[PDB]
C-alpha cells in the first residue's frame, strides 16, 4: 500500500502473496496479504472475500486477527497482524524436539481458537501444522480461513475434497458430503501427534487408499457396532481388520495416560464419538495449566 | 412455495416492488440473469451442480433486501448489484473454493465492482453468518421471501 512499507516477503498463501510490513504512521509491523484482482488466475479473490467475510467475524487471541482491508489498485491488501513462524518452520528450528509443557500449550491454544470457530459457526476444514502461527511470546493462532466456511444453513452437500490429504478424517476419505465441527477435530489430533513426537505426520498417505490403511493400521479397524453408517457412505470400501490392540505409547513418548487418552479422544474414527474441541478443554490433561 | 424458481419468482418481485424507478423492468429479468450465470459456470465446469437451490435464494435475498436502492436508476445498475450479491453468496456460500469474476461483472468499470463487494461484506457479514448460526433467523427470512409474492 502507501500507508505500509514492505520489509520482506514471507512467502505465498493459498491465494495471494505475503509480506511483512510497517505502518508508516504507528510504527507498527504488520502482515500483508495482496490479491491481484486483473486475473489471469480467475477465481482468486473469490476465496479472500471469503475470508474477509468470515474474520471480520472471528475476533480471538488464537485466530490471526484481521486489522483492516485496503483496495488500491488492482490490488486488494488484506492487514493482518504479524506472527514470526509458522508450526512447519518452528520443528525445523527445534530439530522437531517440543518440551512437553509446550505440547500442551499449542494444544490448548489451538482448541481454543478452534473452539470459538465452532461456536460461532464455521468450520476450518484446513487444520495443519503451516496454518498454525506462533509467537515469540508463545503464542499460538489459526490462520489461513481460504477454506473455511460458515455452517447451519440448509445445504444439500459440502464438499468432500476438503482437509490436505495427511489431515483428512476416514469419514471425509470415505466421501462423507456432510460432517460438522469434528473434521477439524481430526486434524487436531493429527497435529497433537507431531507435536508429542518428532514433528512429523502420523499418517502421511499417497492417496486416498493408503490414507485410510495407515490410520486403520494404527488405530485399529472401526466395526459396525463402532461405527453403522460407515458402510452406507459413498466411497466406502472393505478394509482389513487391523486390531484395536496396538500401543500409542512409541507414537506419542512426549504424552504421559492422560494424554493418549485425549489423543484417542480426538482421533476417532466415528464422526458422531470424536470430542469436541469445548470437551478437550475440560479434559484433564488441562487441568493444571496456566492462562485461565 | 419452497421450490426454487417459486422463491426465485418471489426474489424477482421483491426487486419490482423495491426498484420503483425501474419502470419497464420484468419480474422474471433477475431470475434470467441468476440462472444464466448459474447455467453457465456448470457448463464451462466451474461447478459440478447448480448453486441456485431454495437455501440460497433466501440467502441471496437477505442480501438484496438490505444492499439494494429503492433508488437504482436502471435496469443495468440493478443487475450489476445484484450480480454483486450472487457473486459474494457464491463466494460464501459454494461448495467449490473459487468462482470466476467474468459471468457475474457486466459494467466496464472493475474497480467499482470490487468497492461494492467490500461495501457489502462490510455491511452483512454478520447476518450472512447468523443466517447459518441461528436457524430461526433462517427460517423468519424463508417467511419473509414467501410473503413477497
Ligand atoms: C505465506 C506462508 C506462511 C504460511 O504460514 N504465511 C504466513 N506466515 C506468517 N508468519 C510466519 C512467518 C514469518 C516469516 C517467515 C516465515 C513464516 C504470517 N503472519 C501473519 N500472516 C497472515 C495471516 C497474513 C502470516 N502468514
Amino acid at each position: 500500500m502507501q500507508k505500509y512499507e514492505k520489509l520482506e516477503k514471507i512467502g505465498e498463501g493459498t491465494y495471494g502473496t505475503v509480506f511483512k510490513a510497517k505502518n508508516r504512521e504507528t510504527h507498527e509491523i504488520v502482515a500483508l496479504k495482496r490479491v491481484r484482482l486483473d486475473d489471469d488466475d480467475e477465481g482468486v479473490p473469490s476465496s479472500a472475500l471469503r475470508e474477509i467475510c468470515l474474520l471480520k467475524e472471528l475476533k480471538h487471541k488464537n485466530i490471526v486477527r484481521l486489522h483492516d482491508v485496503l483496495h488500491s489498485d488492482k490490488k486488494l491488501t488484506l492487514v493482518f497482524e504479524f506472527c514470526d513462524q509458522d508450526l512447519k518452520k518452528y520443528f525445523d528450528s527445534c530439530n522437531g524436539d517440543l518440551d512437553p509443557e509446550i505440547v500442551k500449550s499449542f494444544l490448548f491454544q489451538l482448541l481454543k481458537g478452534l473452539g470459538f470457530c465452532h461456536s460461532r459457526n464455521v468450520l476450518h476444514r484446513d487444520l495443519k501444522p503451516q496454518n498454525l502461527l506462533i509467537n515469540r511470546n508463545g503464542e499460538l493462532k489459526l490462520a489461513n480461513f481460504g477454506l473455511a466456511r460458515a455452517f447451519g444453513i440448509p445445504v444439500r452437500c459440502y464438499s468432500a475434497e476438503v482437509v490436505t490429504l495427511w489431515y483428512r478424517p476416514p469419514d471425509v476419505l470415505f466421501g462423507a458430503k456432510l460432517y460438522s465441527t469434528s473434521i477439524d477435530m481430526w486434524s487436531a489430533g493429527c497435529i497433537f501427534a507431531e507435536l508429542a513426537n518428532a514433528g512429523r505426520p502420523l499418517f502421511p498417505g499417497n492417496d486416498v487408499d493408503d490414507q485410510l490403511k495407515r490410520i486403520f493400521r494404527l488405530l485399529g479397524t472401526p466395526t459396525e457396532e463402532q461405527w453403522p453408517s460407515m458402510t452406507k457412505l459413498p466411497d466406502y470400501k472393505p478394509y482389513p481388520m487391523y486390531p484395536a490392540t496396538t500401543s500409542l505409547v512409541n507414537v506419542v513418548p512426549k504424552l504421559n495416560a492422560t494424554g493418549r487418552d485425549l489423543l484417542q479422544n480426538l482421533l476417532k474414527c466415528n464422526p458422531v464419538q470424536r470430542i469436541s474441541a469445548e470437551e478437550a478443554l475440560q479434559h484433564p490433561y488441562f487441568s493444571d495449566f496456566c492462562p485461565p | 412455495q419452497a421450490s426454487t424458481s417459486e422463491l426465485l419468482r418471489c426474489l424477482g418481485e421483491f426487486l419490482c416492488r423495491r426498484c420503483y424507478r425501474l419502470k419497464h423492468l420484468s419480474p422474471t429479468d433477475p431470475v434470467l440473469w441468476l440462472r444464466s450465470v448459474d447455467r453457465s459456470l456448470l457448463l464451462q465446469g466451474w461447478q459440478d451442480q447448480g448453486f441456485i437451490t431454495p437455501a440460497n435464494v433466501v440467502f441471496l435475498y437477505m442480501l438484496c433486501r438490505d444492499v439494494i436502492s429503492s433508488e437504482v436508476g436502471s435496469d443495468h445498475e440493478l443487475q450489476a448489484v445484484l450480480l454483486t450479491c450472487l457473486y459474494l453468496s457464491y463466494s460464501y456460500m459454494g461448495n467449490e473454493i473459487s468462482y470466476p469474476l467474468k459471468p457475474f461483472l457486466v459494467e466496464s468499470c472493475k474497480e467499482a465492482f470490487w468497492d461494492r463487494c467490500l461495501s457489502v461484506i462490510n455491511l452483512m457479514s454478520s447476518k450472512m453468518l447468523q443466517i447459518n448460526a441461528d436457524p430461526h433467523y433462517f427460517t423468519q427470512v424463508f417467511s419473509d421471501l414467501k410473503n413477497e409474492s
